[PDB]
C-alpha cells in the first residue's frame, strides 16, 4: 500500500491548467517558488505531471533512486502504447507481478494500477491469477508479494 | 509448490485418484527395487550432497515425475490383478 | 574465556569473605580489557590472590610479558577480614561473540567457562554531511568515528576493516 | 515395544545363520536345550557320553565365537 | 540517576501492610503469643469453648463434666529451612489442660494432652506443608442474616430467607398463598407460620393488631384458629409434623437445637451476626440466634421481625427493601482463619464422637488422660485441609510480585456450602461496589471468570469480613485528612466525590464536581460532597496499580499487562523501569525478597553469604542470605548484598536485594532501547526481533534450577542398589559419575547422561534362553541385573549444583514403604535469551522472539547507537493501549537526559510536560553535534523532504529546527544498518521496560516416536524419558475426515496408538525398508466387544453374506 | 515462530525434534552410511546428545 499510492498538497493560487498555455510556464516557475507543489491540485495535470516524463519503465525507478521523485509521486511514464500518468511505485507493483509471473500482458489484464493496494484489492488479484494462470505459478505470486511487502514496509518509516 | 500439480490434477477424473495412482506406483517403485521406472537416461530425479537421488530418494516424487510425462498407463481395470505382480517380479532386477 | 577460583567448584557458589557472588565476579571479568603485544599469544593466563580488607582490582593481576591491562582500576571483588581469593583467569584472542556454552574450556576440572565477546570496537558511527567547496555544493563529507576498549586502536581497526574489505573484493575474480 | 520386537528379529536370524556353520551332531542339542525346551549336562545328549558333549560344545561354541568375531553380527549385544 | 515524579494529589496515607489480610487474621485466629488471661475468645478459643463442656448426663451412669482450662503452643518439631530439605509440614505443639468431674469423689486434672498439631504461618504469609510453600486463597459467601428476594415463578409478590452459618443453622424461607395456606420451609415441607409462632406464646389477638394491622396479610395468619388455642401444645403439635418415630413428650427436645449452642449461633456475641440481623431489620436479639434455656419458655426474637418485615416488604414503602444478592454489603470474605477454624471444628466433632463412646467403655477412675481422647481425628482433618483442600494450592512464586498477589486473591469456589460451579452469569459481573474493594480488571479469563478475583490496594477486612475502603470526610467546603474505611452497605449512605477533584487546600474548587451516589456517576455541588476518594490507587488491585499509563490502556488489555507481570522471571540483570508508577519499593519491602535492617548501626562483615549488622546498641547480628535456592516454580532466589563494609547503615534501609529487587525497587524486566516499526516480516503478527547485543551483555538471562529424584525400591526380586555399575557399554559414561552412586558437583550434564546410577533385576521371574546362549559366548558371567539408572530427560539439564542422599540410619526423614533411600540431584542452568521465548511490557504487548539479528545490520540512530528490540506497530492500533506509546516517548527523554520518572496512575504526566522533556532532550542529542563539529547527514535532509509532505513539520523552517519538532513527537531518523540508506520516514524510538516470561513445562518442546502404553487401554503414554504422545482430538479427526486424508486417519486409529500387532509390525517394517503393514484393529474396539460382551449382549461382526468374521484373531476359538 | 523468507511449500522444525520423529527412518540410514554398522548399535549412538557425531 505504501509503495502504490499518491499524495496531494497545499492549494494556494487557483490552478485549473488543462486549458491555458501561460498557465504552464508561470506555474512551473512558481513551482520553483513557494506556492505550486508537485502534488498540487491539477485536475487534468499537476506541475509534477509536466516536469518529469519518462520513456522507459526503468527510467522512472532510477529517478526515484536519485532522490528525484519518490515512489508516491505524480509522474508521467511510457508503458505499452500509452502515456500513463501514474506514480513510480504503481508501475513498480506492476513489475513485481509482471516479474513474479513473466506473462507481462496478462499481468496487466487484472491489476488496477490506479488505486492504492488494500486487502480486497489484492484478494481479487490472487483469486485472479488462480483462475487465469496456473496454481503453482500462483504460489510464487504470493511469495513475491510476501517479499516486496516485508521489505518496502520496513523502510516506509 | 509441486512441478505441474495442475497438469497432474487434470489427467484424471478425480483428485483422489491421482493420489492413489501415484501412491500405488510409488509402492511398486520400491516393492520392485528401483528399475521398473519408466524413464531415466538424461535429466530425471536428482539430489545434491552428491548427485544421488538417481538411485533411492523419494518414492513418490518419482511417481509424480513419471505419471506427469505421458508414459505410464492406468485404468479402472486394465490388467488382471494377479499375473501383474508376476511379470513385474520377472522383468525387473533389484530385490 | 574461563575462570578457576580457589575453593569454588561451580559457577553457582558463594565465596566466604567476598560480598560478590561467584556469578557476579565472572560477570565482572567480562569487563576486562587486555592488550596482547604479539601474535605468539593466542592465549595468556592471568593470576591473582588477595586476602583481608582489600578491593581486588585489575592492577592486582600479577603482570605478564606481552600483556598490558588497560583496565587497571575496574573492580573485581570486595574482600573483608579473613577472606581468601586466589584465582586463575584465562584470557584469549578471538573474534565475534561466543557463548560459554560454545567453547566450554577445560583447564582444571573445577573451572567454569565465561561467555565472551571479542570486538575491541565499542561502537561505530559515521556522519556524511554535505561540504561546500567552490565548484558545486553537493559534496559528501564522510567522517566515521570509532570508540574502543583500548584492546586495540580506533585507527588500527579502521585499517584492518578497509583491508578485510579490500581482501573481500578480491573474490570478484574468477568467473564460472 | 517395537525396538525389542525388532531385536528378536535380528537375534533369531543371525543366530540361526550362525547355527548352520556348525556340526549339528552337538550344536542342535544345546541349541534346542536352552533354545527349544529348557536348559544338566549329564542327561544331556542322546547316546554318546558326556566327554563328547563338552568336546564339540566348548569347541563348536568357540569356533562359533570366532567366526563371528570376524563377521561382527552379535557383538553389539542385540539385548 | 535522578528520579522526578509526576502530578500531585497529596497521597494522604500509605498503603496497608499488603499481607494483613493473611497475617493479621491468622493471628487473631490462633492467639498463641498471649496468655489465656488476655481477653480474646474468637476462632480457636471460640471453637474450643464451644466444643468442650460435654454434659452427657444419663444413659446409664456418668454425668461427666469435661471443661477446658488453658490452650497453648510452644515448640515446633523442626525449623523451617529443615522442613523443606526433608518433607514435613511446619507444625507446632497444641494441647490444653483438661480436667473431668465425678458425680462422686474426684476432679482429676490431667493437663497437657497434645491431640495433634496445627500448622503455622511464615513471617511472609505462606505455610509449609510437605516442602512446598502453600497459600490459602481467600473466599466469599452469603453474609448470614435475612434477605427478601422476588418470588421465583410468581411475578406476584416476594419471599423471605433466613441464612445461618454453620450449615447446621437452619436455612429458612417464608412465603404466602392466601386461599387457605401460608408457607415456611425450615428443613423442608411447609406448615403454618403461626403453627410455630404460637410455640412462643404469641397469640392471635396480640399478633393480628400489634404486628400487621397496617398489613392486610394478617388474615393469612389468623387462619387456623384451632391450633391457635394451646401454648406448649404447638411445641408437640409441630414436633409431630416432622418425621422419624420420636416420642411426643420429649420436653425441651429439639427446640434446644434452635436455641443456642451449635446450630443458629454465629462466632461471637456482638457482630458475628447481629450486624446483619439488626442494621437491616428489627432492633435486638439477645444471645446469638433464638437462644434461651434458663426458663423452659422460648423466645423467638427471630420469627416476629421477619414477618413484621415481609408483610412490611410486600407492602407500602419502609424504604426499598429489595436486596441485591451481589452487593458486597451482602457478600462476605472469609480469611484463612475462618477457613481453618471451621475445618478445625469439624475435627472437634469427630473427636467429641469418638470420646462419647469412651465415656461408656472405661472401668472407673483411670480415665481423664489418654483413656478418653486420641489425636487420630483432629490430626487427619486439619492435615486434610492443608494437603487437599481445593481452596488451597501451590505458591505461585515465579517472582515476589506473584507470591504477593496470590496471597491476596479471593475465590468464590470453595466449601460447596458456598457458590459452586453451575451458576455465575450475574455473580461474575463487576459490581457497583467493587469500586475500591476489588479490581475491576484482575480476574481470570475463561471458564473461571469473576469467580476468582483479587482485591484493591487500599481495601482491607475490618472486623467481620466486609471489605472496606479508605474514604475521607469533607465538611461543607472543608475536606478532612481523617479517614473512615467504610463498608459496602454503610457507603451507599453518602455522596462520595472522586479523588481527582481540583483542590484549594481543603476546599473543592468548582461549582460542579463528580461524585458517586451508590454506583451512580453524578456531577454534584461542593456543599453536597460528604466524602471523597483517597486516591486512584484504591480503585484498583495491586498488580494493576503497577502499570504506567493505565488510564490509556483498554481495560481489556490492562488484564494481560497485569498478569504478564506475574509471569516475570527474576533476571540476573534485574532492573527497575525508566518510568515507575510508585509502588516499586512497597512491593519488595512488603513481600520478602530483600533483607532490610532493623535499627541504626554499621557493618561487620559482608559475605556473599552473610551480612552482620553493627547496631549502635553494642550488639551484632549475622543475617543469612539464601544463596541459590530452589523455588516451587524454579526461578531462583538469591539475596545479593548491597551494603559495603563498616558502612554507617540507616534503619529500614535494605542491606541485600532479592530476586526481582534491583536497588530496592521492583525489577521484573530490563529497560531497553526499542524502535517500534516493521521489519522483514520478522515481527509479522505478534513476533519480536532482537538485538544480539542484548545477549552479549548478559541481559535477559535468568538462573533456573531443576530437581530430579529417584528411589531404591524394595522389590521382592532383590534390593535396588545405587552403585557405580552400568553393566554394559562404557566408562566414558561413568566419568562425571565420579562419586560412587551419585554425581559430582559442577559437571556439565548434557541430556542422555547419567545423573545417578542404579540397579534392579531384569526379568520378572526368569532369565532368557535366546539371551542365555548370547551371554555365554562373550562371557556368561555377565551381571544379570538391569540398568534402571536415572538419566537426564530429553531436552536439557545444566550442571550439578548440589545433591542430597538419604541412605540407612535415617535421621528424621520419612522414607515411604518400599523406599530404602531417596536421592536428589538439583541442577541449574543459565537460560540465555533465545528465539521462541516470550517478552512483554506492562501494557500487554506480549510477543515471542522470532529473530536474533547482528548489531551490524539492525536500526541505528544517527550516532552509531543501535536499538535493542523492534516492535511491530500493527500491534497497537487494535489493542487500544496507546499507553505503551507514552512510555516510550517519555522513555526516550529518560535516556538522553539520564534520569528516571514516576507517572502515577491517573494523576501522572501529560503530553505537554513530556513534550518539554523531549525538547530538553533534543539538545543532549543534537546540541552535541553542533559542538562536536558536525552538521546534518545528506540523508537527514532527505528524510526531511518526506517528513513534511507527511505533515509532521512546518514547511520552510531550518533543517536544524525541523528535527526538533519531529524528535519532540517521539520520532527520529533511523538508518537501515544493512544498507546505510535511511528508513524513508521518521520513526519513534525510546526506552521501554520489557519483561521476560517464565516457561511453563509445556514449553519443553516434546517429541515422541515410540513409547510405553497403558496396561489397560493400549494408547500411548510418557514418563521419565520418552515423551508422551499427542491426543488426536475429534475436531482433529474431522479436519482429516473433511480432507480426503482417508488412510492418514486410520493411521491414527491403529498404528500410532491402538494396534498392538500394528505399531509392532509397523516399526520393523520401516527399519528394513517397506510400506507400513495394513492396520490390524484397534483394541478400543476389541475392548468394546468384550466389554459389551460382559453384558449378555452379543456383538458379532459380519461379511458379504451375513457370515461371521473374527476380530480377536483366533484367540477366541475355545481351546 | 514466523518464517519470513520461508516458502509456502516448506516449514521449519528443530532437528532435535526431527531426530526423534523419523528416528527409525534414521537408524536405517545410519546403517547405510558408515556412521554405524548395525541398528541396535546405531540406537546407542543416538541415546546421549554428547555422542552424536
Amino acid at each position: 500500500y505504501y509503495i502504490t499510492q499518491v499524495r496531494k498538497e497545499k492549494k494556494g493560487a487557483g490552478l485549473e491548467f488543462a486549458t491555458p498555455e501561460e498557465a504552464l510556464a508561470a506555474h512551473e516557475r512558481g513551482e520553483v517558488a513557494l506556492n505550486a507543489p508537485i502534488k498540487v491540485a491539477g485536475r487534468e495535470t499537476s506541475v509534477g505531471r509536466l516536469k518529469y516524463v519518462f520513456a522507459n519503465p526503468d527510467e522512472a525507478l532510477l529517478a526515484v533512486a536519485h532522490g528525484i521523485v519518490d515512489l508516491q509521486d505524480v509522474v508521467t511514464v511510457r508503458y505499452m502504447g500509452k502515456r500513463l500518468e501514474t506514480s513510480p511505485g504503481r508501475i513498480l507493483f506492476a513489475r513485481i507481478v509482471a516479474e513474479a509471473v513473466e506473462d507481462e500482458k496478462v499481468a496487466w489484464e487484472l491489476i488496477q494500477l490506479d488505486v492504492p493496494q488494500e486487502k480486497n484489492s489484492l484478494k481479487d488479484l490472487v483469486y485472479q491469477a488462480f483462475l487465469r494462470l496456473g496454481m503453482e505459478k500462483t504460489a510464487r505470486l504470493l511469495d513475491a508479494l510476501k517479499y516486496y511487502g516485508f521489505t518496502f514496509s520496513t523502510t516506509s518509516g | 509448490a509441486e512441478p505441474g500439480i495442475d497438469k497432474l490434477f487434470g489427467m484424471v477424473d478425480s483428485k483422489y485418484r491421482l493420489t492413489v495412482v501415484v501412491a500405488k506406483r510409488a509402492q511398486q517403485l520400491l516393492r520392485h527395487g528401483f528399475k521398473n521406472t519408466v524413464l531415466e537416461p538424461e535429466e530425471r530425479p536428482k539430489m545434491q550432497t552428491l548427485e544421488g537421488l538417481f538411485d533411492d530418494p523419494n518414492a513418490e516424487t518419482w511417481a509424480m515425475k513419471e505419471l506427469l510425462t505421458g508414459r505410464l498407463v492406468f485404468g479402472e481395470n486394465l490388467v488382471p490383478e494377479d499375473r501383474l505382480q508376476k511379470e513385474m517380479e520377472r522383468i525387473y532386477p533389484g530385490e | 574465556t574461563s575462570v578457576y577460583i580457589e575453593d569454588v567448584l561451580h559457577e553457582f557458589s558463594t565465596i566466604p569473605g567476598v560480598k560478590e557472588d561467584v556469578v557476579e565476579i565472572i560477570l565482572n571479568l567480562k569487563e576486562l580489557v587486555v592488550r596482547f603485544l604479539n601474535p605468539s599469544l593466542q592465549t595468556v593466563t592471568l593470576l591473582l590472590k588477595a586476602e583481608g580488607p582489600k578491593e581486588v582490582k585489575a592492577r592486582d593481576f600479577l603482570p605478564v610479558a606481552d600483556v598490558e591491562i588497560m583496565n587497571p582500576d575496574l573492580h573485581i571483588a570486595t574482600l573483608e577480614e579473613g577472606g581468601r581469593l586466589n584465582m586463575e583467569v584465562r584470557v584469549d584472542r578471538g573474534v565475534g561473540y561466543v557463548p560459554a556454552e560454545k567453547h566450554g574450556i577445560k583447564d582444571r576440572i573445577n573451572a567454569i567457562p565465561v561467555d565472551a565477546v571479542f570486538s575491541p570496537v565499542r561502537r561505530v558511527a559515521f556522519q556524511v554531511e554535505d561540504t561546500r567547496l567552490g565548484q558545486r555544493t553537493d559534496l559528501d563529507k564522510l567522517t566515521l568515528r570509532i570508540w574502543t576498549d583500548g584492546s586495540v586502536t580506533p585507527l588500527e581497526a579502521l585499517n584492518q576493516a578497509v583491508e578485510i574489505l579490500r581482501e573481500h573484493l578480491t573474490y570478484f575474480s574468477n568467473p564460472q | 515395544s517395537p525396538v525389542d520386537a525388532a531385536t528378536q528379529s535380528l537375534l533369531s536370524e543371525e543366530l540361526e545363520k550362525a547355527l548352520s556353520k556348525l556340526s549339528e551332531r552337538e550344536a542342535m542339542v544345546l541349541k534346542l536345550r536352552k533354545g527349544l525346551i529348557d536348559g544338566e549336562e549329564v542327561g544331556a545328549f542322546f547316546g554318546v557320553t558326556r566327554e563328547r558333549i563338552r568336546q564339540i560344545e566348548n569347541k563348536a561354541l568357540r569356533k562359533l565365537k570366532y567366526h563371528e568375531s570376524r563377521t561382527r553380527k552379535l557383538r553389539d549385544f542385540l539385548d | 540517576m535522578e528520579i522526578k515524579r509526576f502530578g500531585r494529589i497529596r497521597e494522604v496515607i500509605p498503603l496497608p501492610p499488603l499481607t494483613e489480610i493473611q497475617v493479621e487474621s491468622y493471628r487473631r485466629a490462633l492467639q498463641a503469643d498471649v496468655p489465656p488471661e488476655k481477653r480474646e475468645n474468637v476462632g480457636i478459643q471460640a471453637a474450643f469453648r464451644e466444643t468442650f463442656p460435654i454434659e452427657e448426663e444419663d444413659k446409664g451412669k456418668g454425668g461427666l463434666v469435661l471443661d477446658f482450662l488453658e490452650y497453648r503452643l510452644g515448640e515446633p518439631p523442626f525449623p523451617q529451612d529443615e522442613c523443606r530439605e526433608k518433607d514435613l509440614t511446619y507444625q507446632a505443639p497444641l494441647y490444653a489442660r483438661l480436667q473431668l468431674i465425678h458425680k462422686d469423689t474426684g476432679l482429676i486434672k490431667e493437663d497437657e494432652v497434645f491431640l495433634g498439631h496445627i500448622p503455622l504461618m511464615t513471617e511472609d504469609g505462606s505455610f509449609i506443608i510437605n516442602g512446598a510453600d502453600r497459600v490459602i486463597v481467600s473466599q466469599i459467601h452469603r453474609s448470614p442474616g435475612v434477605y427478601f428476594t422476588p418470588d421465583p415463578a410468581r411475578p406476584g409478590r416476594y419471599i423471605a430467607s433466613i441464612i445461618p452459618l454453620p450449615k447446621r443453622g437452619p436455612w429458612i424461607d417464608l412465603e404466602v398463598e392466601p386461599n387457605g395456606v401460608v408457607s415456611m420451609k425450615v428443613n423442608k415441607r411447609k406448615f403454618p407460620l403461626v403453627l410455630l409462632l404460637r410455640v412462643l406464646g404469641y397469640d392471635q389477638e396480640t399478633l393480628a393488631r400489634e404486628l400487621g394491622a397496617y398489613g392486610e396479610l394478617v388474615q393469612g395468619l389468623m387462619d387456623e384458629s384451632v391450633f391457635a388455642m394451646r401454648p406448649e401444645e404447638a411445641l408437640i403439635r409441630l414436633f409431630t409434623l416432622l418425621r422419624p418415630g420420636d416420642p411426643p413428650k420429649r420436653d425441651k427436645a429439639v427446640a434446644y437445637v434452635y436455641g443456642l449452642i451449635a446450630d443458629p449461633r454465629r462466632y461471637d456475641l456482638g457482630e458475628a451476626g447481629r450486624y446483619k440481623a439488626e442494621e437491616k431489620l428489627g432492633i435486638r436479639l439477645s444471645g446469638r440466634t433464638l437462644a434461651r434455656f434458663e426458663d423452659g419458655e422460648f423466645k423467638d426474637e427471630v420469627f416476629l421481625p421477619t414477618l413484621r418485615y415481609l408483610f412490611a416488604l410486600t407492602a407500602g414503602v419502609p424504604g426499598h427493601e429489595v436486596d441485591d444478592i451481589d452487593h458486597l454489603g451482602n457478600r462476605r470474605i472469609r480469611t484463612v482463619g475462618e477457613l481453618m477454624t471451621d475445618q478445625f471444628r469439624v475435627g472437634l466433632a469427630r473427636l467429641a464422637r469418638g470420646v462419647r463412646e469412651r465415656m461408656l467403655m472405661g472401668s472407673e477412675d483411670s480415665l481423664t488422660p489418654a483413656k478418653l481422647v486420641n489425636s487420630r481425628p483432629l490430626e487427619a482433618a486439619i492435615r486434610e485441609f492443608f494437603s487437599r483442600s481445593q481452596l488451597s494450592q501451590f505458591k505461585d512464586e515465579t517472582n515476589p510480585l506473584s507470591s504477593l498477589r496470590h496471597k491476596r486473591r479471593i475465590s468464590a469456589l470453595g466449601p460447596g456450602g458456598l457458590t459452586r460451579e453451575r451458576a455465575g452469569f450475574d455473580v461474575r459481573d463487576v459490581h457497583r461496589t467493587h469500586y475500591g474493594r476489588i479490581c475491576p480488571v484482575e480476574t481470570p479469563e475463561g471458564a473461571n471468570i469473576g469467580l476468582i478475583t483479587s482485591l484493591a490496594a487500599y481495601a482491607r477486612v475490618d472486623e467481620l469480613g466486609f471489605i472496606r475502603t479508605p474514604y475521607r470526610r469533607v465538611v461543607g467546603g472543608v475536606v478532612t485528612d481523617e479517614v473512615v474505611y467504610m463498608t459496602a452497605t454503610e457507603e451507599d449512605r453518602y455522596t462520595i466525590a472522586q479523588a481527582n477533584t481540583p483542590l484549594e487546600g481543603n476546599r473543592i474548587a468548582a461549582e460542579r464536581v463528580v461524585a458517586r451516589r451508590k454506583g451512580e456517576p453524578v456531577i454534584v455541588s461542593p456543599e453536597e460532597v460528604e466524602f471523597m476518594d483517597v486516591s486512584p490507587k484504591q480503585v484498583f488491585s495491586v498488580n494493576t496499580n503497577l502499570i504506567p499509563f493505565l488510564e490509556h490502556d483498554d481495560a481489556n488489555r490492562a488484564l494481560m499487562g497485569s498478569n504478564m507481570q506475574t509471569q516475570a522471571v527474576p533476571l540476573i540483570r534485574a532492573q527497575a523501569p525508566v518510568v515507575m508508577t510508585g509502588l516499586e519499593e512497597r512491593v519488595v519491602r512488603d513481600s520478602l525478597a530483600a533483607l532490610y535492617a532493623e535499627e541504626d548501626g554499621e557493618v561487620a562483615k559482608v559475605d556473599g553469604n552473610r551480612i552482620v549488622v553493627r547496631y549502635e546498641d553494642g550488639r551484632l547480628v549475622e543475617y543469612p542470605l539464601r544463596r541459590f535456592y530452589r523455588s516451587n516454580q524454579g526461578t531462583a532466589l538469591d539475596q545479593r548484598p548491597r551494603v559495603v563494609v563498616g558502612q554507617r547503615v540507616r534503619k529500614g534501609d535494605l542491606l541485600a536485594d532479592g530476586p526481582a529487587s534491583e536497588n530496592g525497587f521492583l525489577a521484573l524486566g530490563q529497560n531497553v532501547l526499542v524502535a517500534i516499526m516493521p521489519f522483514d516480516g520478522y515481527n509479522f503478527e505478534d513476533a519480536i526481533v532482537i538485538s544480539e547485543e542484548l545477549l552479549k551483555r548478559d541481559f535477559y538471562t535468568s538462573i533456573h534450577i531443576e530437581r530430579y529424584e529417584i528411589e531404591a525400591r524394595d522389590t521382592k526380586l532383590g534390593p535396588e542398589r545405587i552403585t557405580r555399575d552400568i553393566p554394559h557399554l562404557s566408562e566414558a559414561a561413568l566419568r562425571d559419575l565420579d562419586e560412587e552412586g551419585v554425581v559430582r558437583i559442577g559437571a556439565e550434564v548434557k541430556p542422555g547422561d547419567i545423573l545417578v546410577g542404579r540397579t534392579s533385576f531384569k526379568g520378572e521371574s526368569e532369565p532368557t534362553p535366546e539371551e542365555r546362549l548370547l551371554r555365554s559366548i562373550f562371557g556368561e558371567k555377565a551381571r544379570d541385573v538391569k540398568d534402571t539408572s536415572l538419566r537426564v530427560p530429553p531436552g536439557e539439564g545444566g550442571i550439578v549444583v548440589r545433591t542430597v542422599r538419604l541412605r540407612r540410619g535415617d535421621p528424621g526423614v520419612e522414607l515411604k514403604p518400599g523406599v530404602r533411600e531417596v536421592v536428589r540431584v538439583y541442577v541449574a542452568q543459565k537460560r540465555k535469551l533465545q528465539v521462541g521465548d516470550k517478552l512483554a511490557n506492562r501494557h500487554g504487548n506480549k510477543g515471542v522472539v522470532a529473530k536474533i539479528l547482528p548489531v551490524e545490520d539492525m536500526p541505528h540512530l544517527p550516532d552509531g547507537t543501535p536499538v535493542d528490540v523492534i516492535l511491530n506497530p500493527l500491534g497497537v492500533p487494535s489493542r487500544m493501549n496507546l499507553g505503551q506509546i507514552l512510555e516510550t516517548h517519555l522513555g526516550l527523554a529518560g535516556y538522553f537526559l539520564g534520569q528516571r520518572y514516576i507517572s502515577p496512575i491517573f494523576d501522572g504526566a501529560k503530553e505537554p510536560e513530556i513534550k518539554e522533556l523531549l525538547a530538553q532532550a533534543f539538545e543532549v542529542y543534537f546540541g552535541k553535534r553542533k559542538g562536536e563539529g558536525f552538521g546534518v547527514d545528506k540523508r537527514e535532509v532527505e528524510v526531511l523532504r518526506r517528513a513534511e509532505k507527511l505533515g509532521l513539520v512546518t514547511p520552510g523552517k531550518t533543517p536544524e529546527e525541523q528535527l526538533k519538532e519531529l524528535f519532540l513527537q517521539g520520532k527520529v531518523v533511523l538508518y537501515d544498518g544493512r544498507t546505510g540508506e535511511p528508513i524513508e520516514g521518521p520513526i519513534v524510538v525510546g526506552q521501554m521496560f520489557i519483561m521476560k516470561l517464565y516457561h511453563m513445562v509445556e514449553d519443553k518442546m516434546h517429541a515422541r516416536s515410540t513409547g510405553p502404553y497403558s496396561l489397560i487401554t493400549q494408547q500411548p503414554l510418557g514418563g521419565k524419558a520418552q515423551f508422551g504422545g499427542q491426543r488426536f482430538g475429534e475436531m482433529e479427526v474431522w479436519a482429516l475426515e473433511a480432507y480426503g486424508a482417508a488412510h492418514t486417519l486410520q493411521e491414527m486409529l491403529t498404528l500410532k496408538s491402538d494396534d498392538i500387532e500394528g505399531r509392532n509390525a509397523a516399526y520393523e517394517a520401516i527399519i528394513k525398508g517397506e510400506d507400513v503393514p495394513e492396520p490390524s484393529v484397534p483394541e478400543s474396539f476389541r475392548v468394546l466387544v468384550k466389554e459389551l460382551q460382559a453384558l449378555a449382549l452379543d456383538v458379532q461382526t459380519l461379511d458379504e453374506k451375513d457370515n461371521p468374521v473374527d476380530i480377536f484373531e483366533g484367540l477366541a476359538s475355545k481351546r | 515462530v514466523v518464517g519470513p523468507q520461508l516458502k509456502l511449500h516448506q516449514c521449519g522444525l528443530p532437528k532435535r525434534m526431527a531426530l526423534e520423529l523419523f528416528k527409525p527412518f534414521l537408524l536405517k540410514k545410519m546403517e547405510e552410511k558408515g556412521i554405524a554398522p548395525n541398528v541396535k548399535a546405531a540406537r546407542r549412538m543416538l541415546e546421549r546428545q554428547r555422542d552424536i557425531k
